Protein backbone atom coordinates (compact mmCIF):
# COMPACT_ATOMS: atom_id res chain seq x y z
CA UNK A 1 0.00 0.00 0.00
CA UNK A 2 0.86 3.32 -0.33
CA UNK A 3 -1.47 5.05 1.89
CA UNK A 4 0.67 2.80 4.68
CA UNK A 5 4.16 4.22 3.30
CA UNK A 6 2.69 7.83 3.72
CA UNK A 7 4.01 10.46 6.65
CA UNK A 8 2.09 12.57 8.58
CA UNK A 9 2.60 15.82 6.63
CA UNK A 10 2.68 13.84 3.21
CA UNK A 11 -0.77 12.38 4.21
CA UNK A 12 -1.93 15.83 5.06
CA UNK A 13 -0.48 17.32 1.74
CA UNK A 14 -2.54 14.22 -0.21
CA UNK A 15 -5.56 14.78 1.20
CA UNK A 16 -4.86 19.02 0.96
CA UNK A 17 -4.10 18.40 -2.21
CA UNK A 18 -7.16 16.10 -3.40
CA UNK A 19 -9.81 18.78 -2.06
CA UNK A 20 -13.15 19.08 -4.07
CA UNK A 21 -13.76 22.39 -5.29
CA UNK A 22 -16.63 24.82 -4.00
CA UNK A 23 -19.00 24.47 -6.41
CA UNK A 24 -21.30 27.31 -7.39
CA UNK A 25 -25.45 27.28 -7.12
CA UNK A 26 -27.62 27.60 -10.37
CA UNK A 27 -29.50 30.19 -8.28
CA UNK A 28 -31.18 33.41 -9.12
CA UNK A 29 -31.61 35.97 -6.07
CA UNK A 30 -34.31 37.35 -8.45
CA UNK A 31 -37.11 34.35 -8.49
CA UNK A 32 -37.64 34.27 -4.97
CA UNK A 33 -38.43 30.78 -3.28
CA UNK A 34 -40.38 27.80 -3.14
CA UNK A 35 -40.33 24.26 -1.65
CA UNK A 36 -39.49 22.71 -5.37
CA UNK A 37 -37.09 25.47 -6.61
CA UNK A 38 -34.66 25.02 -3.16
CA UNK A 39 -34.88 21.25 -3.34
CA UNK A 40 -33.54 21.92 -6.84
CA UNK A 41 -30.94 24.29 -6.19
CA UNK A 42 -29.98 21.57 -2.86
CA UNK A 43 -30.20 18.67 -5.03
CA UNK A 44 -28.94 19.90 -8.39
CA UNK A 45 -26.11 21.41 -5.90
CA UNK A 46 -25.18 17.54 -4.53
CA UNK A 47 -25.92 16.54 -7.33
CA UNK A 48 -22.78 18.05 -8.61
CA UNK A 49 -20.73 18.33 -5.81
CA UNK A 50 -21.29 13.88 -5.91
CA UNK A 51 -19.20 13.59 -9.21
CA UNK A 52 -16.69 15.45 -7.15
CA UNK A 53 -16.34 14.12 -4.15
CA UNK A 54 -16.20 9.94 -6.26
CA UNK A 55 -13.00 11.56 -8.26
CA UNK A 56 -11.90 12.95 -4.97
CA UNK A 57 -12.69 9.79 -3.12
CA UNK A 58 -10.21 7.95 -5.63
CA UNK A 59 -7.66 9.92 -4.36
CA UNK A 60 -8.29 9.61 -0.74
CA UNK A 61 -4.94 7.07 0.47
CA UNK A 62 -5.42 3.72 0.46
CA UNK A 63 -9.40 4.37 -1.11
CA UNK A 64 -8.00 3.20 -4.45
CA UNK A 65 -6.33 -0.12 -2.47
CA UNK A 66 -10.07 -1.35 -2.33
CA UNK A 67 -12.14 -3.61 -4.27
CA UNK A 68 -14.55 -1.69 -6.51
CA UNK A 69 -17.59 -3.31 -4.83
CA UNK A 70 -16.18 -1.67 -1.69
CA UNK A 71 -15.53 1.33 -2.75
CA UNK A 72 -19.60 1.60 -3.63
CA UNK A 73 -20.38 0.64 -0.59
CA UNK A 74 -18.39 3.00 1.25
CA UNK A 75 -19.17 5.80 -0.83
CA UNK A 76 -23.11 4.64 -1.04
CA UNK A 77 -23.10 4.71 2.85
CA UNK A 78 -20.97 8.00 3.37
CA UNK A 79 -21.99 10.56 0.46
CA UNK A 80 -24.76 12.69 2.60
CA UNK A 81 -22.73 12.39 5.44
CA UNK A 82 -19.30 13.76 3.53
CA UNK A 83 -21.86 15.99 1.44
CA UNK A 84 -22.75 17.44 5.30
CA UNK A 85 -19.45 18.02 6.87
CA UNK A 86 -17.98 19.73 3.46
CA UNK A 87 -21.14 21.97 4.27
CA UNK A 88 -20.27 22.75 7.59
CA UNK A 89 -16.98 23.23 6.87
CA UNK A 90 -17.26 25.99 4.35
CA UNK A 91 -20.35 27.51 6.83
CA UNK A 92 -17.85 28.25 9.89
CA UNK A 93 -17.00 31.85 9.10
CA UNK A 94 -20.24 32.62 8.44
CA UNK A 95 -22.43 32.34 12.01
CA UNK A 96 -26.26 31.88 11.58
CA UNK A 97 -25.89 30.07 8.20
CA UNK A 98 -25.47 27.36 5.60
CA UNK A 99 -22.57 28.11 3.11
CA UNK A 100 -24.28 25.63 0.52
CA UNK A 101 -22.36 27.60 -2.39
CA UNK A 102 -20.66 31.09 -2.60
CA UNK A 103 -23.80 32.52 -3.94
CA UNK A 104 -26.19 30.34 -2.05
CA UNK A 105 -26.04 31.55 1.71
CA UNK A 106 -29.08 30.40 3.81
CA UNK A 107 -29.96 30.89 7.57
CA UNK A 108 -32.84 28.81 9.05
CA UNK A 109 -35.76 30.53 7.82
CA UNK A 110 -35.21 29.83 4.48
CA UNK A 111 -34.90 25.69 5.81
CA UNK A 112 -38.69 26.34 6.53
CA UNK A 113 -39.53 26.48 2.47
CA UNK A 114 -39.05 22.89 2.70
CA UNK A 115 -40.99 20.83 5.29
CA UNK A 116 -39.01 19.45 7.82
CA UNK A 117 -36.07 21.00 6.09
CA UNK A 118 -35.49 23.14 8.92
CA UNK A 119 -34.66 20.57 11.67
CA UNK A 120 -31.47 19.28 9.37
CA UNK A 121 -30.67 22.80 8.84
CA UNK A 122 -30.60 23.57 12.86
CA UNK A 123 -28.40 20.50 13.45
CA UNK A 124 -26.06 21.61 10.88
CA UNK A 125 -25.81 25.53 12.05
CA UNK A 126 -25.25 23.47 15.29
CA UNK A 127 -22.40 21.32 13.63
CA UNK A 128 -20.57 24.39 12.47
CA UNK A 129 -20.83 26.81 15.61
CA UNK A 130 -19.34 23.65 17.52
CA UNK A 131 -16.50 23.48 14.93
CA UNK A 132 -16.23 27.75 15.37
CA UNK A 133 -16.06 27.05 18.93
CA UNK A 134 -13.44 24.43 18.32
CA UNK A 135 -11.39 26.16 15.66
CA UNK A 136 -11.45 23.42 13.85
CA UNK A 137 -8.16 24.02 11.11
CA UNK A 138 -8.65 22.77 7.72
CA UNK A 139 -5.89 20.09 8.07
CA UNK A 140 -8.15 18.59 10.78
CA UNK A 141 -11.03 18.89 8.41
CA UNK A 142 -9.68 16.86 5.42
CA UNK A 143 -8.69 14.27 8.19
CA UNK A 144 -12.09 13.78 9.56
CA UNK A 145 -13.78 13.68 6.05
CA UNK A 146 -11.34 10.53 5.04
CA UNK A 147 -12.49 9.04 8.20
CA UNK A 148 -16.04 9.28 6.99
CA UNK A 149 -15.17 8.02 3.57
CA UNK A 150 -13.43 5.06 5.31
CA UNK A 151 -15.33 4.52 8.48
CA UNK A 152 -19.38 4.83 7.80
CA UNK A 153 -20.05 1.73 5.85
CA UNK A 154 -16.62 -0.35 7.24
CA UNK A 155 -19.25 -2.02 10.37
CA UNK A 156 -21.45 -3.33 6.95
CA UNK A 157 -19.74 -5.08 4.65
CA UNK A 158 -8.45 -8.83 5.33
CA UNK A 159 -10.51 -6.02 2.97
CA UNK A 160 -11.40 -4.39 7.00
CA UNK A 161 -7.77 -4.76 7.94
CA UNK A 162 -6.58 -2.66 5.62
CA UNK A 163 -9.07 0.51 5.80
CA UNK A 164 -8.65 0.11 9.65
CA UNK A 165 -5.07 0.31 9.47
CA UNK A 166 -4.97 3.47 7.18
CA UNK A 167 -7.92 4.87 9.60
CA UNK A 168 -5.23 4.36 12.40
CA UNK A 169 -2.77 6.48 10.14
CA UNK A 170 -5.42 8.94 9.51
CA UNK A 171 -5.49 8.98 13.87
CA UNK A 172 -1.42 9.62 13.59
CA UNK A 173 -2.01 11.88 11.16
CA UNK A 174 -4.44 13.80 13.36
CA UNK A 175 -2.32 13.65 16.46
CA UNK A 176 0.95 14.79 14.31
CA UNK A 177 -1.29 17.81 13.99
CA UNK A 178 -2.18 18.96 16.97
CA UNK A 179 1.43 18.21 18.62
CA UNK A 180 2.47 20.69 16.06
CA UNK A 181 -0.42 23.31 17.07
CA UNK A 182 1.83 23.38 20.75
CA UNK A 183 -1.15 21.08 22.05
CA UNK A 184 -0.47 19.23 25.68
CA UNK A 185 -0.36 15.06 25.14
CA UNK A 186 -3.83 15.37 27.46
CA UNK A 187 -4.93 18.08 25.37
CA UNK A 188 -4.61 16.06 21.93
CA UNK A 189 -6.38 13.12 23.29
CA UNK A 190 -9.06 15.46 24.46
CA UNK A 191 -8.96 17.09 20.97
CA UNK A 192 -9.23 13.95 19.49
CA UNK A 193 -12.12 12.80 20.65
CA UNK A 194 -14.07 15.86 20.61
CA UNK A 195 -13.18 15.55 17.08
CA UNK A 196 -14.50 12.12 16.37
CA UNK A 197 -17.82 12.23 18.59
CA UNK A 198 -18.71 15.56 16.16
CA UNK A 199 -18.92 12.35 13.52
CA UNK A 200 -21.61 10.57 15.79
CA UNK A 201 -23.68 13.87 15.21
CA UNK A 202 -22.49 13.96 11.39
CA UNK A 203 -24.42 10.41 10.81
CA UNK A 204 -27.42 11.60 12.77
CA UNK A 205 -27.37 14.41 10.47
CA UNK A 206 -27.13 11.99 7.33
CA UNK A 207 -29.57 9.58 8.91
CA UNK A 208 -31.81 12.17 9.26
CA UNK A 209 -31.57 13.99 5.78
CA UNK A 210 -31.52 10.47 4.20
CA UNK A 211 -35.05 9.82 5.11
CA UNK A 212 -36.16 13.68 4.67
CA UNK A 213 -34.51 13.07 1.20
CA UNK A 214 -36.34 9.85 0.68
CA UNK A 215 -39.77 11.21 1.57
CA UNK A 216 -39.15 14.09 -0.93
CA UNK A 217 -38.70 11.27 -3.83
CA UNK A 218 -41.96 9.88 -2.75
CA UNK A 219 -43.53 13.24 -2.70
CA UNK A 220 -42.42 13.86 -6.01
CA UNK A 221 -42.39 17.96 -5.93
CA UNK A 222 -38.93 18.05 -7.61
CA UNK A 223 -37.12 15.86 -10.26
CA UNK A 224 -34.11 14.00 -8.62
CA UNK A 225 -30.97 13.45 -10.66
CA UNK A 226 -30.33 9.37 -11.60
CA UNK A 227 -27.33 9.61 -9.47
CA UNK A 228 -29.09 10.92 -6.39
CA UNK A 229 -31.68 8.77 -6.92
CA UNK A 230 -29.29 5.45 -6.98
CA UNK A 231 -27.65 7.29 -4.03
CA UNK A 232 -30.88 7.07 -1.90
CA UNK A 233 -31.87 4.04 -3.03
CA UNK A 234 -28.60 2.32 -1.66
CA UNK A 235 -29.76 3.19 2.10
CA UNK A 236 -33.03 0.92 1.28
CA UNK B 1 -25.07 1.28 -11.60
CA UNK B 2 -24.31 5.17 -12.09
CA UNK B 3 -21.40 5.13 -9.13
CA UNK B 4 -19.83 2.12 -10.26
CA UNK B 5 -19.43 3.48 -13.77
CA UNK B 6 -18.31 7.03 -12.38
CA UNK B 7 -15.42 4.97 -9.89
CA UNK B 8 -14.46 2.91 -13.29
CA UNK B 9 -13.09 5.33 -15.62
CA UNK C 1 -19.16 20.14 39.50
CA UNK C 2 -18.09 17.39 41.38
CA UNK C 3 -17.72 14.55 38.61
CA UNK C 4 -14.45 16.90 37.73
CA UNK C 5 -12.95 16.67 40.71
CA UNK C 6 -13.09 12.85 40.67
CA UNK C 7 -9.82 11.32 39.41
CA UNK C 8 -9.34 8.19 36.86
CA UNK C 9 -9.79 5.48 38.96
CA UNK C 10 -12.47 7.14 41.34
CA UNK C 11 -14.27 7.77 37.70
CA UNK C 12 -13.80 4.13 36.21
CA UNK C 13 -15.36 2.97 39.84
CA UNK C 14 -17.96 5.52 39.90
CA UNK C 15 -19.84 4.11 36.24
CA UNK C 16 -18.71 0.51 37.18
CA UNK C 17 -20.79 1.07 40.70
CA UNK C 18 -23.61 2.55 38.22
CA UNK C 19 -23.93 -0.43 35.91
CA UNK C 20 -27.96 -1.28 35.48
CA UNK C 21 -28.62 -5.46 36.04
CA UNK C 22 -28.61 -7.69 33.52
CA UNK C 23 -32.87 -8.41 33.53
CA UNK C 24 -34.83 -11.31 32.37
CA UNK C 25 -36.98 -12.13 29.67
CA UNK C 26 -40.13 -14.46 30.11
CA UNK C 27 -39.70 -18.43 30.68
CA UNK C 28 -42.11 -19.39 28.40
CA UNK C 29 -39.98 -22.04 26.28
CA UNK C 30 -42.07 -21.98 23.20
CA UNK C 31 -40.14 -22.18 19.71
CA UNK C 32 -40.03 -20.89 17.54
CA UNK C 33 -41.55 -17.34 18.14
CA UNK C 34 -43.63 -15.50 15.61
CA UNK C 35 -43.70 -11.99 15.17
CA UNK C 36 -45.83 -10.47 17.26
CA UNK C 37 -43.83 -12.64 20.28
CA UNK C 38 -40.77 -11.46 19.71
CA UNK C 39 -41.98 -8.23 19.20
CA UNK C 40 -43.70 -8.21 22.78
CA UNK C 41 -40.40 -9.28 23.96
CA UNK C 42 -38.32 -7.08 23.14
CA UNK C 43 -40.39 -4.10 23.85
CA UNK C 44 -41.45 -5.23 27.50
CA UNK C 45 -37.61 -6.05 27.70
CA UNK C 46 -36.48 -2.56 26.55
CA UNK C 47 -39.34 -1.19 28.99
CA UNK C 48 -37.98 -2.51 32.06
CA UNK C 49 -34.27 -1.98 31.19
CA UNK C 50 -35.08 1.80 30.38
CA UNK C 51 -36.52 2.23 33.93
CA UNK C 52 -33.13 0.91 35.54
CA UNK C 53 -31.38 3.45 32.55
CA UNK C 54 -32.83 6.25 34.34
CA UNK C 55 -31.01 5.02 37.72
CA UNK C 56 -27.87 4.60 35.87
CA UNK C 57 -27.76 7.93 33.97
CA UNK C 58 -28.56 10.08 37.65
CA UNK C 59 -25.61 7.63 38.71
CA UNK C 60 -23.66 9.29 35.89
CA UNK C 61 -21.28 11.36 37.03
CA UNK C 62 -22.00 14.79 36.26
CA UNK C 63 -25.76 14.37 34.98
CA UNK C 64 -27.06 15.31 38.31
CA UNK C 65 -25.72 18.65 37.94
CA UNK C 66 -27.97 18.84 34.58
CA UNK C 67 -31.03 20.72 35.04
CA UNK C 68 -34.04 17.81 34.60
CA UNK C 69 -34.82 19.75 30.69
CA UNK C 70 -31.02 18.40 29.82
CA UNK C 71 -31.43 14.97 31.59
CA UNK C 72 -34.44 14.79 29.63
CA UNK C 73 -33.09 15.78 26.26
CA UNK C 74 -29.99 13.76 26.42
CA UNK C 75 -31.86 10.61 27.65
CA UNK C 76 -34.14 11.14 24.82
CA UNK C 77 -31.63 11.61 22.15
CA UNK C 78 -29.61 8.26 23.32
CA UNK C 79 -31.80 6.01 24.81
CA UNK C 80 -31.63 3.14 22.03
CA UNK C 81 -28.16 3.62 21.44
CA UNK C 82 -27.52 2.88 24.82
CA UNK C 83 -29.60 -0.16 25.23
CA UNK C 84 -27.79 -1.06 21.66
CA UNK C 85 -24.23 -0.71 23.29
CA UNK C 86 -25.63 -2.61 26.41
CA UNK C 87 -27.13 -5.39 24.02
CA UNK C 88 -23.69 -5.69 22.48
CA UNK C 89 -21.88 -5.83 25.32
CA UNK C 90 -23.87 -8.43 26.73
CA UNK C 91 -23.57 -10.43 23.54
CA UNK C 92 -19.73 -10.25 22.71
CA UNK C 93 -19.00 -13.45 24.72
CA UNK C 94 -21.82 -15.21 22.57
CA UNK C 95 -20.94 -14.89 19.04
CA UNK C 96 -23.19 -15.08 16.36
CA UNK C 97 -26.02 -14.47 18.98
CA UNK C 98 -28.19 -11.41 20.43
CA UNK C 99 -28.20 -12.18 24.30
CA UNK C 100 -31.13 -9.69 24.76
CA UNK C 101 -31.74 -11.58 28.37
CA UNK C 102 -29.96 -14.35 29.69
CA UNK C 103 -33.15 -16.73 28.87
CA UNK C 104 -33.57 -14.74 25.65
CA UNK C 105 -30.36 -15.39 23.56
CA UNK C 106 -30.60 -14.78 19.46
CA UNK C 107 -29.23 -15.81 16.53
CA UNK C 108 -29.19 -14.29 13.12
CA UNK C 109 -31.92 -16.17 11.74
CA UNK C 110 -34.32 -15.43 14.39
CA UNK C 111 -34.86 -12.00 13.67
CA UNK C 112 -36.54 -12.91 10.59
CA UNK C 113 -39.41 -13.51 12.73
CA UNK C 114 -39.88 -9.27 12.54
CA UNK C 115 -39.28 -8.17 9.42
CA UNK C 116 -36.73 -5.59 9.03
CA UNK C 117 -35.16 -7.26 12.36
CA UNK C 118 -32.32 -9.24 10.07
CA UNK C 119 -31.02 -5.95 9.23
CA UNK C 120 -31.06 -4.65 12.56
CA UNK C 121 -29.70 -7.78 14.16
CA UNK C 122 -26.69 -7.99 11.43
CA UNK C 123 -25.51 -4.44 12.68
CA UNK C 124 -25.76 -5.24 16.59
CA UNK C 125 -24.09 -8.73 15.94
CA UNK C 126 -20.95 -7.02 13.84
CA UNK C 127 -20.84 -4.05 16.15
CA UNK C 128 -20.08 -7.36 19.34
CA UNK C 129 -17.60 -8.87 16.59
CA UNK C 130 -15.60 -5.68 16.64
CA UNK C 131 -15.99 -5.35 20.24
CA UNK C 132 -14.83 -8.86 20.12
CA UNK C 133 -11.95 -8.31 18.14
CA UNK C 134 -11.20 -5.02 19.74
CA UNK C 135 -11.13 -7.10 23.31
CA UNK C 136 -13.13 -3.93 24.44
CA UNK C 137 -12.62 -4.62 28.40
CA UNK C 138 -15.81 -3.31 30.99
CA UNK C 139 -14.37 -0.23 32.17
CA UNK C 140 -13.54 1.13 28.42
CA UNK C 141 -17.19 -0.34 27.64
CA UNK C 142 -19.03 1.93 30.65
CA UNK C 143 -16.99 4.51 29.59
CA UNK C 144 -18.35 4.90 26.06
CA UNK C 145 -21.58 4.30 27.16
CA UNK C 146 -21.35 7.36 29.62
CA UNK C 147 -20.00 9.07 26.29
CA UNK C 148 -23.29 8.34 24.41
CA UNK C 149 -25.67 9.60 27.36
CA UNK C 150 -23.99 12.97 27.54
CA UNK C 151 -22.51 13.45 23.56
CA UNK C 152 -25.42 11.95 21.32
CA UNK C 153 -27.71 15.00 22.52
CA UNK C 154 -25.25 17.76 23.13
CA UNK C 155 -25.40 19.53 19.65
CA UNK C 156 -29.03 19.81 19.64
CA UNK C 157 -29.37 21.87 22.72
CA UNK C 158 -22.46 22.77 26.92
CA UNK C 159 -19.43 23.65 28.49
CA UNK C 160 -20.02 21.51 31.86
CA UNK C 161 -21.04 18.40 29.68
CA UNK C 162 -18.23 19.11 27.42
CA UNK C 163 -15.72 18.84 30.25
CA UNK C 164 -17.12 15.83 31.81
CA UNK C 165 -16.58 14.36 28.27
CA UNK C 166 -13.33 15.77 28.02
CA UNK C 167 -12.93 13.98 31.41
CA UNK C 168 -14.38 10.45 30.17
CA UNK C 169 -11.39 11.05 27.65
CA UNK C 170 -9.25 11.18 29.69
CA UNK C 171 -10.46 8.57 31.87
CA UNK C 172 -10.31 6.03 28.47
CA UNK C 173 -6.42 7.16 28.23
CA UNK C 174 -6.24 6.34 31.82
CA UNK C 175 -7.09 2.64 31.37
CA UNK C 176 -5.26 1.91 28.22
CA UNK C 177 -1.83 3.34 29.35
CA UNK C 178 -3.18 1.08 32.38
CA UNK C 179 -3.27 -1.75 30.07
CA UNK C 180 0.48 -1.08 28.84
CA UNK C 181 -0.60 0.62 25.59
CA UNK C 182 1.79 2.87 24.02
CA UNK C 183 1.41 6.59 23.18
CA UNK C 184 0.72 5.74 19.37
CA UNK C 185 -2.11 2.69 20.47
CA UNK C 186 -3.41 4.87 23.12
CA UNK C 187 -4.47 7.60 20.57
CA UNK C 188 -5.14 4.71 17.95
CA UNK C 189 -7.52 2.93 20.40
CA UNK C 190 -9.53 6.11 21.37
CA UNK C 191 -10.12 6.46 17.80
CA UNK C 192 -11.31 3.49 17.33
CA UNK C 193 -13.63 2.92 20.20
CA UNK C 194 -14.89 6.58 19.35
CA UNK C 195 -15.62 5.86 15.48
CA UNK C 196 -17.55 2.85 16.30
CA UNK C 197 -20.15 5.15 18.04
CA UNK C 198 -21.12 6.60 14.75
CA UNK C 199 -22.02 2.76 13.91
CA UNK C 200 -24.44 2.84 17.47
CA UNK C 201 -25.96 6.45 16.21
CA UNK C 202 -26.72 4.69 12.79
CA UNK C 203 -27.76 1.42 14.21
CA UNK C 204 -30.24 3.50 17.00
CA UNK C 205 -31.57 5.78 14.12
CA UNK C 206 -32.59 3.01 12.35
CA UNK C 207 -33.87 0.93 14.95
CA UNK C 208 -36.11 4.12 15.84
CA UNK C 209 -37.61 4.11 12.40
CA UNK C 210 -38.46 0.67 12.74
CA UNK C 211 -39.85 0.92 15.85
CA UNK C 212 -41.86 3.54 14.91
CA UNK C 213 -43.18 1.38 11.87
CA UNK C 214 -44.36 -1.40 14.14
CA UNK C 215 -46.35 1.19 16.13
CA UNK C 216 -47.75 2.38 12.76
CA UNK C 217 -48.46 -1.25 12.15
CA UNK C 218 -49.89 -2.01 15.46
CA UNK C 219 -48.55 -5.52 15.80
CA UNK C 220 -47.95 -5.10 19.68
CA UNK C 221 -49.08 -2.43 22.36
CA UNK C 222 -45.99 -0.19 22.92
CA UNK C 223 -45.86 1.16 26.57
CA UNK C 224 -46.42 4.91 27.37
CA UNK C 225 -43.19 5.10 28.46
CA UNK C 226 -41.39 3.49 25.11
CA UNK C 227 -43.68 5.75 22.93
CA UNK C 228 -42.91 8.99 24.72
CA UNK C 229 -39.26 8.18 24.06
CA UNK C 230 -40.32 7.25 20.78
CA UNK C 231 -42.15 10.54 20.31
CA UNK C 232 -39.20 12.50 21.02
CA UNK C 233 -37.37 11.20 17.80
CA UNK C 234 -40.30 12.21 15.77
CA UNK D 1 -46.18 18.56 30.08
CA UNK D 2 -46.17 15.30 31.45
CA UNK D 3 -43.65 13.11 31.26
CA UNK D 4 -43.10 9.22 32.39
CA UNK D 5 -38.92 10.36 32.23
CA UNK D 6 -39.96 13.31 34.61
CA UNK D 7 -41.20 11.07 36.96
CA UNK D 8 -38.57 8.12 36.65
CA UNK D 9 -35.70 10.99 36.85
CA UNK D 10 -36.68 13.18 39.92
CA UNK D 11 -37.46 9.92 41.80
C1 LIG E 1 -29.30 19.52 3.44
C2 LIG E 1 -29.56 19.65 1.96
C3 LIG E 1 -28.70 18.68 1.17
C4 LIG E 1 -29.27 17.56 0.66
C5 LIG E 1 -28.46 16.55 -0.14
C6 LIG E 1 -29.20 16.17 -1.40
C7 LIG E 1 -30.74 17.27 0.88
C8 LIG E 1 -31.67 17.87 0.03
C9 LIG E 1 -33.02 17.62 0.19
C10 LIG E 1 -33.44 16.77 1.20
O1 LIG E 1 -34.82 16.52 1.36
C11 LIG E 1 -32.52 16.17 2.04
C12 LIG E 1 -31.16 16.42 1.89
C13 LIG E 1 -27.23 19.01 0.93
C14 LIG E 1 -26.88 19.45 -0.34
C15 LIG E 1 -25.58 19.79 -0.65
C16 LIG E 1 -24.60 19.71 0.33
O2 LIG E 1 -23.28 20.06 0.02
C17 LIG E 1 -24.94 19.29 1.62
C18 LIG E 1 -26.26 18.94 1.92
C1 LIG F 1 -33.34 -4.25 18.61
C2 LIG F 1 -34.51 -4.60 19.50
C3 LIG F 1 -34.68 -3.57 20.59
C4 LIG F 1 -35.67 -2.65 20.47
C5 LIG F 1 -35.90 -1.59 21.54
C6 LIG F 1 -37.37 -1.38 21.83
C7 LIG F 1 -36.57 -2.67 19.25
C8 LIG F 1 -37.68 -3.51 19.28
C9 LIG F 1 -38.55 -3.57 18.21
C10 LIG F 1 -38.30 -2.79 17.09
O1 LIG F 1 -39.19 -2.87 16.01
C11 LIG F 1 -37.20 -1.96 17.05
C12 LIG F 1 -36.32 -1.89 18.13
C13 LIG F 1 -33.77 -3.64 21.81
C14 LIG F 1 -34.33 -4.09 22.99
C15 LIG F 1 -33.57 -4.20 24.14
C16 LIG F 1 -32.23 -3.89 24.11
O2 LIG F 1 -31.47 -4.01 25.29
C17 LIG F 1 -31.65 -3.45 22.92
C18 LIG F 1 -32.41 -3.34 21.77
Amino acid sequence: SLALSLTADQMVSALLDAEPPILYSEYDPTRPFSEASMMGLLTNLADRELVHMINWAKRVPGFVDLTLHDQVHLLECAWLEILMIGLVWRSMEHPGKLLFAPNLLLDRNQGKCVEGMVEIFDMLLATSSRFRMMNLQGEEFVCLKSIILLNSGVYTFEEKDHIHRVLDKITDTLIHLMAKAGLTLQQQHQRLAQLLLILSHIRHMSNKGMEHLYSMKCKNVVPLSDLLLEMLDAHR
Amino acid sequence: KILHRLLQD
